[PDB]
């Protein structure tokens, strides 16, 4: 996973400096950023509701 | 078969009944509530407050007889939300969650209208609830009489609520990202940027932070 | 197009120096940027008058005592620092205060000068006691923008003064506290707009008002360039 | 999928929810109907071998009430051998597995708003249109036989507005393309009425009017309550009917 | 709203009997036989009842005297 | 005891009912009949009494 | 006694991605005014979008033709990306007429003179028989925001005709918005900055008059707040 990371030229760490998008000031201690991949499940609120 | 047994009757149609004016839906964080008061979707609050505005209706004379209401509900205008706003100001409703294993099982709120069509629910609560966000949901009863009134803001609601029935200690302790926040606030640095400069007070503290 | 501007300025203002300011009708999402542009404004550059430096007939260092002043030096300096003098024409002047006899020697004891003005003559700065109640001292102000720390001055003070030169923290905007909330707010169908309301706290000089007022119009002046459309 | 297993390929292929090939040719037709492919000529048949035909089937509803929906992968002139992934069946690409979407998270608390295991979206992603399912209700409207009479389909029903017949044809069912609501009447049906037992002159007075004295009463379907959609498709199952009727 | 009624409990310690004097304040208040004795801010007759027992103003033996009185006037 | 369901648009649809007084009324009939009480509704709607 | 920022060179290094630099900037202002004109640009800019669609041979979005391969979903789905610029009206009707095979690209629309179609090489379609036709009407209107169908619907006003076919409306043509204070080394001044702010568009809005529009707007309610009555 470093050496792919390294071959993008991103951190090999995993993360990177942010900013808060409302006020434009940097988050402390970088966080983890990235692709996951994720699902919607069949119960919806309107049918629930 | 009849009358012994659950299905038959008394658990089921004389201890289990089923009442009019409730609602259930899932139930979603919104923190910027108040400790006393909870998120309602406006068309469930219509629903349910039907009579209500049926009579404010008539009461103001917007509306001639009982008919005419139901067809202004039904178009909806902005006067009917103002009303609805208005009637909704100081009525608590009941919120209950599935295994109401002790008497915090059921609590008052002051409804405030949002979009959308999930319940929102004071984060502090949850403990008591023992509710959880992943599709948990939770049922929502009107009290109708003004004896209910005076009984849901008087004995039911949240802020009376504070200790637990079973010990005295505290219920509504924070959880999880408030303690988090918190610790990381006080926690202290050996060597940082502004080490041992005196300040008049917390006024300049945050001036310096922000 | 046509956008939605606020109406209803609803202004609480209890102890004066402490103001609320209600503003239900704004646009969805101009709540965080307008207070936050607002604070920083407000906080970060704003044109005042404040003490910067201190010399004291008795005492060389910071750390050393005065006999007979059970307050530390270090309470002398934060209490001079609380001082909210303003200066109409001229750009830096030197207070200088004697005073002897017991009690606590407070703001109204200095010296009238001409275009200074202070703001509270009760402040307390010193407590004197008995038979001896000697203090005498000679504080310099100056006018900036901003908020400017002892250290970034001290770092260069490669010219060298004279013993007793205290370096003070210039406390030059008036604005002690400010902050804002954003909730929300419904016009009967759109619900998706916000209220604002801004507290704000002033040190007594200037009340928040006029100082909002300067603020936007000192935003407006840089803005000016760009708009042109009218 | 941006991380998958490698296993997405059988699980595709060995579900018959994909249109897989079963002698390899070339593609000759491509349309969002039907793929038609010219067989080669070592799988060929010598006698009365012809060409390879693939018919799709579109929007239907399932059992779970989601859709069924296949997408053509190939484009004409291509070939294509035994075994490779001509259509795509639902959620599925290429021959592969694609349950859901992968999307850029970042881990952390913002405003509490993720305060417990919930989830912050941004409108970017509504504005994309990346997580919207389309649903497929399905309604039965059955016309029997009773012993006062057979109910009738015609559009004549008492006391309905034109309203409710507007969006109905002659015999009296929608539009195909019609866009409902709840409360709108699906079809009309029309109830027998028996031992009227009208007075001469009141028979006249209906034959002029044109009042009818076998209906009276409606049994027509109406959507139910708060769902709205469009009608995609109507099917009609006749067990005795003297000839076809005209949307049969 | 009012979010605590703690100083109406502290008033009458029985915390049931307050509901009672509560509701006969607030059923002379909304069948209008009666009026408010402190100026409303657009309050519903709940909060306005428990806001006179929290004053001090109200409790049972006042609506006993009140009621008495009444009852006198109407008897002439 | 004629039941009387107000339609809205200054239609009266007058129907009887179970409590009525007479065992028929010369007018009513179980089907009801549609009246207004405005001339010219009456002018444009030909169909009510 | 201030100073105050003056528009420096815009460059311009693709159709869509574009450089604008502000020098003479306050200390502390930079990021203020960055973050600002990120928030108005991204919410607010005006653009005109695709509303609604007729196609000939379709009754509903579920239905397909013959001898294409796309369902009309997917038609849908390109026409939401069509970028133009419209000049003087506020809804014009594009008609798009097309036989024979080929791929069916958005520069075959009719040439209209106040439309501007800013990427005539986008694809729509692809048509796979000689014989197989496509006409279409596409009505383009101006608006702020993203507006759904589904909440106009309440405003239907007419929606009879069952051809049509309504679309998600879009309309906010800034795709992206960075921006970097640094250091500006004025030749009478030791610590200024330079605001760069750099925007990534679909090529509808030129730089020049989204920063002045955001201008415009910020100014005109910042002059609402400037009064305050007190009385
Ligand atoms: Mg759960």
């Amino acid at each position: 996973i470093k050496e792919l990371l390294k071959l993008g030229d991103l951190p090999t760490s995993g993360q990177i400096r942010l900013y808060d998008g409302r006020t434009g000031e940097q988050f402390e201690r970088p966080v983890t950023v990235g692709y996951m991949y994720m699902l919607k499940l069949n119960h919806l609120v309107d049918d629930k509701m | 078969d009849m009358i012994k047994g659950k299905q038959g009757r008394f658990r089921q149609n004389l201890l289990g009944k089923r009442v009019d004016y409730s609602g259930r839906s899932v139930i979603t964080v919104g923190p910027y509530l108040r400790l006393h008061q909870c998120g309602l979707p406006k068309k469930m609050a219509l629903e349910l407050f039907k009579p209500f505005i049926y009579g404010k209706l008539e009461l103001r004379g917007l509306a001639t007889t009982i008919k005419a209401a139901k067809k202004m509900v039904e178009r909806e205008e902005a006067v009917v939300w103002d009303i609805l706003d208005e009637v909704i100001r100081e009525h608590p409703v009941l919120l209950n969650r599935a295994p109401t294993l002790h008497r915090l099982g059921i609590q008052a709120f002051e409804p405030v209208l949002i979009e959308g069509k999930a319940i929102q629910l004071h984060p502090l609560v949850c403990a008591a609830y023992n509710a959880d966000f992943d599709g948990d949901q939770m049922a929502v009863h009107v009290p109708l009489t003004l004896e209910a009134q005076l009984e849901a803001r008087a004995l039911m609601m949240s802020t009376n609520n504070i200790l637990s029935p079973a010990n005295g200690e505290p219920i509504i302790v924070p959880s999880q990202d408030v303690v988090l926040g918190l610790y990381y606030m006080t926690r202290d640095c050996v060597n940082a940027k502004g080490e041992g400069m005196v300040l008049t007070g917390p006024k300049e503290a945050e001036r310096l932070y922000r | 197009t046509e956008f939605l501007k606020p109406r209803l300025v609803d202004i609480e203002q209890v102890s004066s120096t402490h103001a609320k300011v209600t503003l239900e009708p704004l646009e969805r999402g101009f709540g965080h940027t307008l207070g936050n542009a607002l604070r920083r404004i407000l906080l970060s550059s704003m044109p005042g008058c404040a003490v910067t430096e201190v010399e004291i007939d008795g005492v060389l260092h910071e750390y050393s005592t005065k006999e007979g002043v059970q307050e530390d030096i270090l309470e002398i300096l934060l209490n001079l620092k609380g001082l909210a003098v303003r200066v109409q024409g001229k750009d830096e002047v030197i207070l200088t205060l004697n005073k002897s006899g017991i009690g606590p020697v407070t703001a109204a004891d200095i010296t009238h000068d001409g275009d200074v003005e202070i703001v509270k003559p009760q402040h307390v700065i010193c407590h004197l006691t008995d038979e001896n109640a000697s203090i005498s001292m000679r504080i310099k102000v100056q006018r900036g923008r901003g908020y400017v720390p002892a250290s970034t001055r001290i770092h260069s003070e490669e010219d060298e003064r004279p013993i007793g030169r205290l370096l003070v923290d210039a406390c030059y905007s008036p604005v002690e506290r400010i902050a804002y909330n954003v909730e929300a707010a419904r016009v009967e169908q759109r619900t998706d707009l916000d209220k604002l309301v801004i507290e704000m706290e002033t040190n007594g000089t200037i009340d928040p008002e006029e100082a909002i007022r300067r603020a936007a119009t000192i935003l407006a002046e840089q803005l000016e360039a760009f708009v042109d459309l009218r | 999928p941006l991380v998958g297993t490698g296993m997405e390929r059988a699980v595709a292929v060995d579900s018959g929810v994909t249109a897989v090939a079963k002698r390899g040719g070339v593609v000759q037709y491509v349309d969002a109907s039907r793929i038609v492919i010219k067989v080669n000529e070592d799988e060929m048949y010598p006698g009365e071998a012809g060409i390879d035909i693939y018919n799709l089937t579109k929007y239907t509803r399932s059992n779970q009430n989601t859709c069924i929906n296949q997408m053509p992968c190939v484009s004409l002139g291509e070939p294509v051998e035994r075994g490779d992934v001509l259509a795509d069946g639902p959620s599925t690409d290429l021959g592969e597995l694609a349950l859901g979407q992968n999307m850029r998270v970042a881990f952390m608390p913002w405003n509490g708003y993720n305060f417990e295991d919930s989830i912050l979206v941004s409108e970017r992603v509504v504005q994309e249109d990346r997580f919207t399912t389309i649903h497929i209700q399905e309604l039965a409207c059955v016309s029997r036989d009773t012993k006062l009479g057979p109910e009738e389909i015609t559009a004549d029903i008492p006391n309905v507005g034109e309203a409710a017949l507007s969006k109905l044809d002659e015999s009296g069912i929608v539009y195909i393309g019609a866009e409902v609501t709840g409360g709108d009447i699906l079809v009309g049906k029309v109830t027998p009425k028996g031992e009227t037992q009208l007075t001469p002159e009141e028979k006249l007075l209906r034959a002029i009017f044109g009042e009818k004295a076998s209906d009276v009463k409606d049994s027509s379907l109406r959507v139910p309550n708060g769902v709205s959609g469009t009608v995609i498709d109507v099917q009609v199952f006749t067990r005795d009917g003297v000839e076809k009727d005209k949307r049969a | 709203a009012r979010v605590t009624v703690q100083d109406a409990v502290e008033k009458i310690g029985n915390r049931f009997d307050l509901v009672l004097v509560a509701a006969r304040r607030a059923r002379q208040m909304q069948v209008g036989g009666k009026d408010p004795l402190v100026p409303e801010e657009n309050d519903k007759t709940t909060v306005i009842a428990l806001r006179e027992i929290e004053e001090g103003l109200i409790n049972n033996q006042i609506l006993d005297v009140r009621e008495r009185q009444e009852q006198q006037e109407q008897e002439a | 005891g004629i039941n009387q369901d107000d339609r809205g648009d200054n239609m009266i649809v007058l129907t009887p009912s179970d409590h009525m007084l007479v065992p028929d009324f010369p007018g009513l009939s179980e089907d009801g009949i549609t009246i207004t009480f405005d001339r010219e509704v009456a002018l444009a709607r030909e169909d009510a009494q």
